[PDB]
């Protein structure tokens, strides 16, 4: 929510793909809520047209700053691994690949 | 190095040290308020809040809850009779780009 809760304390590279352990501090710790979707806050989406202007991704600041943005939910089990989505759009329709499924 | 602002009343000896970022707070005429927001929008505990282009106060603090982000701000004994109690608040931190064929 714009302020800043915890902090990306170390970073692995695997077979599987990249692994990051991060830490939240106690003071926001219930504020997760453990069904928390973790977006990539580092990189910048601009879209242009006639009337639609979309800037999402990041804002200035939250480009200067970098990191992981948080959106917590109502409850949750607080499970040992999460995944990160590339933006909010992937994040809210939870799929993993960039492509959509096939119905 | 401290600093030594006089005022006026009964003569005392003891007294509490406020930092410069309080000092403002601290002063014995300020405008002392409370905003509400769904979202931090990049305003920081530092922000010095914008009146006609002319800087009339502070924010002093931020914290975050569960509801949102509250905003504890100042603004100075000068300008204090100018806010004239019915104030509208905008994030001045944020920029709105629309781009069109003339618009």
């Amino acid at each position: 929510h714009g302020v800043q809760v915890g902090q990306v304390i170390d970073r692995k590279l695997t077979s599987k793909g990249v692994t990051f352990t991060v830490a939240i501090e106690p003071q926001h710790r219930e504020l997760v809520k453990g069904d928390s979707k973790f977006v990539v806050n580092s990189r910048v989406d601009v879209k242009v047209g006639l009337d639609g202007v979309e800037f999402l991704g990041a804002s200035a600041s939250e480009w200067i700053n970098g990191g992981i943005r948080i959106l917590p939910g109502d409850k949750g089990e607080m499970k040992a691994s999460y995944p990160l989505y590339a933006n909010l759009e992937k994040a809210l329709e939870n799929s993993l690949s960039d492509l959509p499924t096939t119905t | 190095t401290f600093e030594l602002v006089p005022g006026d009343g009964e003569p005392r000896k003891e007294f509490v040290v406020v930092p410069g970022e309080k000092a403002l707070l601290h002063e014995p005429d300020v405008l002392t308020l409370t905003l509400t927001a769904p979202e931090s929008y990049g305003i920081d505990a530092g922000q010095p809040l914008i009146l006609h282009g002319v800087q009339v106060g502070q924010v002093i603090d931020r914290k975050l809850t569960s509801k949102g982000v509250t905003f504890t701000v100042a603004i100075e004994p000068q300008h204090r009779e100018l806010v004239k109690g019915d104030s509208k608040f905008v994030v001045n931190s944020r920029v709105d780009v629309k781009v069109g064929l003339d618009g």
